[PDB]
RNA sequence: CGCUUCUCGGCCAAGUGUAGUAUCUGUUCUUAUCAGUUUAAUAUCUGAU
RNA sequence: GAUGUCAUACUUAUC
C-alpha cells in the first residue's frame, strides 16, 4: 500500500551551497541505499538537489523523513519527483 | 456530511446516548459540519451506540475525544429534532485511499 | 489583430463573432482556428 | 440549417383561423404574433377589444363567446 | 512495476540540466493488459469494423472496454469510465453487465484495488438496475460470498453494502429461493458464507421477513448441517444485529432452544454460541429469554467436557448478568470450581472462553475478594500470564480486560505487585501488554492502593520499559503519562532520576530514541507544575530551545510539541527560553514541508501570538502572516484549522490593516484548498476584529475583473456573516446590492456562493425585522432553483430553507405557489420538494397561510371551521 | 419514497388535488385541537362544549374533504 | 593563547486520490404519410408504403 | 440544441 505520487526519486530545495557530498550521502542513505545522488551546479538551480534510491519503500521511508530536516541556516524541503514540474524552466 | 452526497445518516429514535466526536474532527458538527457557534449536543439512537460502538465517532468512526454538538444554523432550523446523525455506511469516502 | 476577442468581467475571453467563451489564454488562440470560426467568418 | 429549425420548434404548420386562418412556423413565433399589430387588427373587425384574455385566442367563435361573457 | 531497476539513460533522462553527478495494442490508446488477463478482453485486440457485422453484444464489448479503462488504466479514464457506465446502466442492461463482471472478479490472478474496483462498479451499478438483477442475484451472490470472510475490514464492509444492497433490489422472495439450495451444501466454506449472506439479508430486510423461513429451516429434522447453517445464520444475525435482535429475543429464542438436545455435537457447539450471541444481543439482560435455556446448559457442561462445554460456559458467562442478583450468585457458586479445573486446559480456544467467562462472572456482588485473591487469581497468574498469550492480539486483548476486570474487582494493588516483574522481561510484546494493564489499572482504579515499596519498583520497570524499546508504538509513553498522574505529588523522587535518563537519551546515535524522550517529556510536563518543580522545567526548556537542530523530522516534531506542553504548563512571560528568543528562531522552522512538524510549528506560532505578541517589536508578525500562506494546501487537515486562528490573532495583534492585504492578494492561486482557506483566514480576521473595518475591502475584491478572487470573495462574506450571525444585522444593507450584483451573474459557482450567502444572512438574522433584504434575495434565488447542477441545487435548497425560517412559512408558501399543479414535471417535481421542504420545517404553520380553494361537486374543500366568525 | 412514507403529508410530483386538500384539512383539524385558542372560538362559536367540539373535530379525521375521486 | 585599534556582515519544484459541474476543439439527421411509448408543448424511438 | 473522444477551468473548511 503506497500512494501514486511517492516515487523512486526525491527533491531537495533550498540546499546550503557548502555541503560536501558525504555530508549529502550520509543524510540520504540513512533510510536505505541511495542508488545516485545529483547536485546542482548552476546559478538557477543552486540549493536543488534530486536523489534517488534503490528501492520504492527506502524511496518513501527517506521521503518521509526528511521534510523539514535540521541543516544550516536555510530551509530545505523535501519533496515527491515530478516529470511536469521539473521541466518547468524549458 | 454536507462533503459526501452518498453518506446517509441513522434517522433512528435518539435515546440518552450522548454523541462523541473524534480528535481529528473535533468542533464540527454532524449536519452542517461546521466549527462556530455550538447550540446543542447531539442524541445517539440505542443501535448505534451499544458495546464497542459506545463512545465512537459520528461521522468518521473510530475513538471518540469531545462531545459532539451541532451548531447554531442547525437548532434554529429544526435540523437536531431529526433522528441520530450517524454515519452507518461509507460509500466512496475513506475506503479507495487506504488501498492505494 | 482580431476584433471579435474581448476580454469579460471574470477573466476570460468571449468571441462574439461565434458568442464562445474560454477560461484561459491558450483557448482564444486556439479557437480562431476551425470550422464554426471560419463558418462566423464567412457569413459575415 | 435543419438543426436550428428542428431545435427552436421551427418549420412547424400551424393555422390561425383570426387573422384569415394563416399561417405560422411556430409555436413562439405565433405567441409574439398574438400580441402584435397584425392580430390587433384582425381582433378589431370582430369588436373584440386588445386584452389579456384572448391571448391564446385562435378561433372566431370562441373569441365572439369570450367577449360575450366578459 | 515501481520497484523495477533503471538504467543510466532512464536516470540521466528525467534529470534537467544543470546538475553534477556526485499487435499487443488494443485499438490505440488502451492501457497495458496483462499477459493472464488477455482471456476477458480478447475481442479488444482485433479491430471492430462496424458494417453490417455489430450486434448488440459487440457494445457490450465495448462495456469490456470501459473496464479496460477501470482495471488498469488512468483514473481519469476510471472515472470517465465509471460516468459512462452508471449513466448508461439501463440502456445496456444488467445481462450482459453481469455476464462481463462474473469472470473478472473470479479470475485467480487478480489484485485488491481491481476487486475493490469491481465491488465499487457493482455497487454503482445497482441503483439503476433495480429488479432486474433477480436471476443474476446467485452469480452476484457466489462473487460477493469470500468478501464477508475476507482480512480486511474495509472489503468486509463493502461486501456487507454490496449485499444489504442485494436484499433492498431483490426484495425477499428471490433473495430466500436463491439461498434455498445453498443451505445443505456439503463445502462447510459455503455454508456458512450462505449463512453470513442470508444473515445479512435479514438484517437489511427486517427480522419477521425471515424469521419463519428461518423458523422452517431450523425445525425441518432431514439433515445436522441444514440445522448447523441455521443456527450459525442466527448466530451471524445476533453478532450483527444486538439492538435489532433483542424484540426478535423471545423469537429467536424458541427457535434456539430447540436445538442442543441432538446426537450431533456440532449443532449443540452451534446452538450454544448462538445463545451466547442471542444473550450478547436479543433480550441483552433477558434471562427469561434463557429460561427454558438455563435448564439443559447446565446438564451439558456438568455431564460432558470438551469445546460443548467449552461453549456452554461460554453462554453461562454471557447469560449471567442478564439474570438477577440471586441467580448470577447461585450461577458463580457452581462455575467456579468448573472454571478452576478447566485453567490446565491444553486447547487455546477453551482458554480463550475461560478467560472471557472469567471477566464476567467477577464484575457485581456474591463473588469475594478475599476467595477471589486465594483460589482463583493464582491459578490465573500461573496458566494465563505466559509469554505465548501475548502473540495474538485477541489473546492479548481479552487478558488485559480479565486482569483490568481483576484489577476492579479484587484489588489493584495486588495485581501490581503480581505484574511489576514482568515489566522488565525480554519480550517487547509481554512487556507493552504489561505496561497497557498497568496504564489501565491506573486510569481506572488509581496508585492509591500502592505503597511506597511497590512505587519504585513500578517507576523501575516503566522505565525499563521505555529505554529498551524497539517498535513506534506509543503505549509506552502514554502508560508512563498515566503513571505519572496517577501518581501526581508521589513522584517527587524521581523527577532527577526521569530527567538524568531523558538527558542520556536525548543524545545518541539513532534517531527515534531523541524522538521518544522529547515524547517522554512531553507526557510528563503536566506533572513537574503540581510537584512545585519551576527549575527543572526551565532546566528542561532551556536544554529544548537548543535541542532544535536534530536532523530527524520526527524528532523535531516531538521537540516542538514538548516546548508547546512546557510553554502551556509555564507562564507565558516566565519562560527561562522566553518568547524574545523563541519567536525568531521558530520562523525558519514553520516552513517545513512535514506535515506533524508543521502542525506544531503552527500551533506554537498561534500561542506565541495569543499569549505572548506583546514580545515583538511588530515586525516579525507581518513578515510571518506571508509565510501563513503557504502553510495551506497540506493533506493533513490540522495546519489548515490552526494557520486561520494565527491569521486571526496577528490581525488582532497588530491591526487589520496589513493581513487582509495579504489575505486579498492570495486569494488569486487558482490551486484547490488554497482560496478557501484565505477566505476563512480573512472572515476570522473580521469576526475576531471589527467588521466594519474589512467591509469596504471585501467590497474591493469583487471589482477587480477575475471569477476566482470574486467567488473566494462571496465565499468568504458567506463564511464571515456565518461566524458572525446576530452580529450581520448591520452590515445586510452594504451586501445586499453586492449578493444582488452576483445572483445575476452567468457563472453558477457565483451564484451558488450568494445563494449560500443569502442563507447565512438569513439564518444569522432571524428575527430581527430584516425581512425586506431576505424577501429582496429571494425574488433573485427563485430562478436558482432550475439549475442542472446538484451543488447548486443544494445552495439553493439551503436558501430556501433559510428563507422559509427567517422570512417566514407563509412567504415561502407563497413563493412555491402555484408550482405544485404546474404542467412541466421538471419544475414540479422541484416545487414538489420545496413544499416538502416546507412542511417538514414548519407544519403548523401552513394551516393560516394556506390558500382558499373552492368546493368540488363531489368533494367539499372549504374549510368552515375558520370561514365562520363570531 | 421514502420521505413519504416516513413523514405523511409531504406529496410529490404525482400528488392529486384531493389527497392535498385531505391532508391540509387533517392539518388544519390537528391545529384546532392542539392550539386551545381554536378549540375556544369553536366553541364560543357554537353552543357544544370542549369535548364535543374535539369528539367531532376526531369523527371528521377520516375522509374529511369526502370520497376520493 | 591573552589585551588594544581599523573595516565588513546578522538580529532586536506545495504534490496525490475521491464526488459533481461550464466551454470550444474532431463529426451527424431537407424521409413524403399512418399507428403506438414518452414529452407542458418540441425532439427521439418502434412497425406498414 | 443533442450525441460521443480530448483539453481547460470551477465548487463542497473532502483526504
Amino acid at each position: 500500500r503506497l500512494p501514486p505520487e511517492v516515487n523512486r526519486i526525491l527533491y531537495i530545495r533550498n540546499l546550503p551551497y557548502k555541503i560536501t557530498a558525504e555530508e549529502m550521502y550520509d543524510i540520504f542513505g540513512k533510510y536505505g541505499p541511495i542508488r545516485q545522488i545529483r547536485v546542482g551546479n548552476t546559478p538557477e538551480t543552486r540549493g536543488t538537489a534530486y536523489v534517488v534510491y534503490e528501492d520504492i519503500f527506502d524511496a518513501k521511508n527517506a521521503c518521509d523523513h526528511l521534510s523539514g530536516f535540521n541543516v544550516c541556516n536555510r530551509y530545505l524541503v523535501v519533496l515527491y519527483y515530478n516529470a511536469n514540474r521539473a521541466f518547468q524552466k524549458m | 456530511a454536507k462533503h459526501h452526497p452518498d453518506l446517509i445518516f441513522c434517522r433512528k429514535q435518539a435515546g440518552v446516548a450522548i454523541g462523541r466526536l473524534c480528535e481529528k474532527c473535533d468542533g464540527k458538527c454532524v449536519i452542517c459540519d461546521s466549527y462556530v457557534r455550538p447550540c446543542t449536543l447531539v442524541r445517539i439512537c440505542d443501535e448505534c451506540n451499544y458495546g464497542s460502538y459506545q463512545g465512537r465517532c459520528v461521522i468518521c468512526g473510530g475513538p471518540g475525544v469531545s462531545d459532539a454538538y451541532y451548531c447554531k444554523e442547525c437548532t434554529i432550523q429544526e435540523k437536531d429534532r431529526d433522528g441520530c446523525p450517524k454515519i452507518v455506511n461509507l460509500g466512496s469516502s475513506k475506503t479507495d485511499l487506504f488501498y492505494e | 489583430k482580431d476584433p471579435y476577442f474581448m476580454k469579460n468581467h471574470l477573466g476570460s475571453y468571449e468571441c462574439k463573432l461565434c458568442l464562445t467563451l474560454h477560461n484561459n489564454e491558450g483557448s482564444y488562440l486556439a479557437h480562431t482556428q476551425g470550422k464554426k470560426h471560419q463558418t462566423n467568418l464567412a457569413r459575415r | 440549417p435543419y438543426w436550428l429549425y428542428k431545435l427552436h420548434g421551427l418549420n412547424i404548420n400551424y393555422n390561425c383561423e383570426i387573422c384569415g386562418n394563416y399561417t405560422y412556423r411556430g409555436p413562439k413565433a405565433f405567441q409574439r404574433h398574438f400580441a402584435e399589430w397584425r392580430h390587433a387588427h384582425g381582433m378589431r373587425c370582430l369588436g373584440i377589444p386588445n386584452t389579456a384574455h384572448f391571448a391564446n385566442v385562435t378561433q372566431i367563435e370562441d373569441a365572439v363567446s369570450l367577449w360575450a361573457k366578459l | 512495476e515501481r520497484n523495477r531497476p533503471l538504467s543510466d539513460e532512464e536516470l540521466d533522462a528525467m534529470f534537467p540540466e544543470g546538475y553534477k553527478v556526485l499487435n499487443d495494442q488494443p485499438s490505440g490508446n488502451l492501457p497495458f493488459l496483462k499477459p493472464d488477463d488477455i482471456q476477458y478482453f480478447d475481442k479488444l485486440l482485433v479491430d471492430v469494423d462496424e458494417s453490417t457485422l455489430s450486434p448488440e453484444e459487440q457494445k457490450e464489448r465495448k462495456i469490456m472496454k470501459l473496464l479496460l479503462k477501470i482495471k488498469n488504466g488512468t483514473p481519469p479514464m476510471r472515472k470517465a469510465a465509471l460516468r459512462q457506465i452508471t449513466d448508461k446502466a439501463r440502456e445496456f442492461g444488467a445481462g450482459p453487465l453481469f455476464n462481463q463482471i462474473l469472470p473478472l472478479l473470479m479470475s485467480p490472478t487478480l489484485e485488491d484495488q481491481e476487486r475493490h474496483l469491481l465491488v465499487k462498479v457493482i455497487d454503482r451499478i445497482l441503483y439503476k438496475l433495480d429488479d432486474l438483477v433477480r436471476p443474476y442475484v446467485h452469480k452476484i451472490l457466489v462473487v460477493i460470498e469470500p468478501l464477508l470472510i475476507d482480512e480486511d475490514y474495509y472489503a468486509r464492509v463493502e461486501g456487507r453494502e454490496i449485499i444489504s444492497n442485494l436484499a433492498k433490489a431483490a426484495g425477499l422472495a428471490t433473495m430466500i429461493s436463491t439461498m434455498r439450495p445453498d443451505i445443505d451444501n456439503m463445502d462447510e466454506y459455503v455454508r456458512n458464507t450462505t449463512a453470513r449472506a442470508f444473515a445479512v439479508v435479514a438484517s437489511a430486510l427486517g427480522i419477521p421477513s425471515l424469521l419463519p423461513f428461518l423458523k422452517a429451516v431450523c425445525k425441518s429434522k432431514k439433515s445436522w448441517q441444514a440445522r448447523h447453517t441455521g443456527i450459525k445464520i442466527v448466530q451471524q444475525i445476533a453478532i450483527l444485529m444486538g439492538c435489532a435482535i433483542l424484540p426478535h429475543l423471545r423469537s429467536l429464542v424458541e427457535i434456539i432452544e430447540h436445538g442442543l438436545v441432538d446426537e450431533q455435537q456440532k449443532v449443540r457447539t452451534i446452538s450454544a454460541l448462538a445463545i451466547a450471541a442471542l444473550a450478547e444481543a436479543a433480550t441483552p439482560y433477558g434471562i427469561e429469554s434463557f429460561d427454558s435455556v438455563l435448564k439443559p446448559l447446565w446438564k451439558g457442561i456438568r455431564q460432558h467436557r470438551g469445546k460443548g462445554l467449552a461453549a456452554f460456559l461460554k453462554a453461562i458467562g454471557y447469560l449471567i448478568p442478564l439474570m438477577d442478583a440471586e441467580y448470577a450468585n447461585y450461577y458463580t457458586r457452581e462455575v467456579m470450581l468448573i472454571l478452576i479445573r478447566e485453567f490446565q486446559s491444553p486447547d487455546e480456544e477453551m482458554k480463550k472462553i475461560v478467560l472471557k467467562v472469567v471477566k464476567q462472572c467477577c464484575g457485581t456482588d456474591g463473588v469475594e475478594a478475599n476467595y477471589i485473591k486465594t483460589e482463583i487469581l493464582p491459578p490465573f497468574f500461573k496458566h494465563f500470564w505466559q509469554h505465548r498469550m501475548a502473540l495474538d492480539r485477541r489473546n492479548y486483548r481479552q487478558l488485559v480486560d480479565t486482569t483490568v476486570e481483576l484489577a476492579n474487582k479484587v484489588g489493584a494493588a495486588e495485581i501490581i505487585s503480581r505484574i511489576v516483574d514482568d515489566l522488565k522481561d525480554e519480550a517487547e510484546q509481554y512487556r507493552k501488554m504489561v505496561m497497557e494493564t498497568i496504564e489501565k489499572i491506573m486510569g481506572n482504579l488509581g496508585a492509591a492502593d500502592i505503597d511506597h515499596k511497590l512505587e519504585e519498583q513500578l517507576i523501575d520497570g516503566i522505565l525499563y520499559a521505555f529505554q529498551e524499546q524497539t517498535t513506534e508504538d506509543s503505549v509506552m509513553l502514554n502508560g508512563f503519562g498515566t503513571v505519572v498522574n496517577a501518581l501526581g505529588k508521589r513522584v517527587k523522587p524521581y523527577l532527577p532520576q526521569i530527567c538524568g535518563t531523558v538527558l542520556w537519551r536525548l543524545n545518541n546515535k539513532s534517531a527515534k530514541v531523541r524522538q521518544q524522550a522529547a515524547d517522554l517529556i512531553s507526557r510528563t510536563a503536566v506533572v513537574m507544575k503540581t510537584c512545585q518543580e519551576e527549575k527543572l522545567m526551565g532546566h528542561l526548556g532551556v536544554v529544548l530551545y537548543e535541542y532544535l537542530g536534530e536532523e530527524y523530522p520526527e524528532v523535531l516534531g516531538s521537540i516542538l510539541g514538548a516546548l508547546k506542553a512546557i510553554v502551556n504548563v509555564i507562564g507565558m512571560h516566565k519562560m527561562t527560553p522566553p518568547i524574545k528568543d523563541l519567536l525568531p528562531r521558530l520562523t525558519p522552522i514553520l516552513k517545513n514541508r512535514h506535515e506533524k512538524v508543521q502542525e506544531n510549528c503552527i500551533d506554537l506560532v498561534g500561542r506565541i501570538a495569543d499569549r505572548g505578541a506583546e514580545y515583538v517589536s511588530a515586525r516579525e508578525w507581518m513578515r510571518i502572516c506571508f509565510e501563513l500562506l503557504e502553510l495551506l494546501k497540506a493533506h493533513k487537515k490540522a495546519i489548515r484549522r490552526a494557520t486561520v486562528n494565527t491569521f486571526g490573532y496577528i490581525a488582532k495583534a497588530i491591526g487589520p490593516h496589513d493581513v487582509l492585504a495579504t489575505l486579498l492578494n492570495n486569494l488569486k492561486v487558482q490551486e484547490r484548498q488554497n482560496r478557501v482557506c484565505t477566505t476563512v483566514a480573512i472572515a476570522i480576521v473580521a469576526e475576531t476584529c471589527s467588521p466594519f473595518t474589512v467591509l469596504p475591502a471585501l467590497m474591493n475584491e469583487y471589482r477587480v475583473p477575475e471569477l476566482n478572487v470574486q467567488n473566494g470573495v462571496l465565499k468568504s462574506l458567506s463564511f464571515l456573516f456565518e461566524y458572525i450571525g446576530e452580529m450581520g444585522k448591520d452590515y445586510i444593507y452594504a451586501v445586499t446590492p453586492l449578493l444582488e450584483d452576483a445572483l445575476m451573474d452567468r457563472d453558477l459557482v457565483h451564484r451558488q456562493t450568494a445563494s449560500a450567502v443569502v442563507q447565512h444572512m438569513s439564518l444569522g438574522v432571524y428575527g430581527f425585522g430584516c425581512e425586506d433584504s431576505l424577501n429582496h434575495l429571494l425574488n433573485y434565488v427563485w430562478p436558482n432553483v432550475f439549475e442542472t447542477s446538484p451543488h447548486v441545487i443544494q445552495a439553493v435548497m439551503g436558501a430556501l430553507e433559510g428563507l422559509r425560517v427567517a422570512i417566514g412559512p407563509c412567504r415561502m408558501l407563497q413563493y412555491c405557489l402555484q408550482g405544485l399543479f404546474h404542467p412541466a414535471r421538471k419544475v414540479r417535481d422541484v416545487y414538489w420538494k420545496i413544499y416538502n421542504s416546507i412542511y417538514i420545517g414548519s407544519q403548523d404553520a401552513l394551516i393560516a397561510h394556506y390558500p382558499r380553494i373552492y368546493n368540488d361537486d363531489k368533494n367539499t374543500y372549504i374549510r368552515y371551521e375558520l370561514d365562520y366568525i363570531l | 419514497e421514502h420521505l413519504q412514507s416516513k413523514y405523511i403529508g409531504t406529496g410529490h410530483a404525482d400528488t392529486t388535488k384531493w389527497e392535498w386538500l385531505v391532508n391540509q384539512h387533517r392539518d388544519s383539524y390537528c391545529s384546532y385541537m392542539g392550539h386551545f385558542d381554536l378549540l375556544n372560538y369553536f366553541a364560543i362559536a357554537e353552543n357544544e362544549s370542549k369535548a364535543r367540539v374535539r369528539f367531532n373535530l376526531m369523527e371528521k379525521m377520516l375522509q374529511p374533504c369526502g370520497p376520493p375521486a
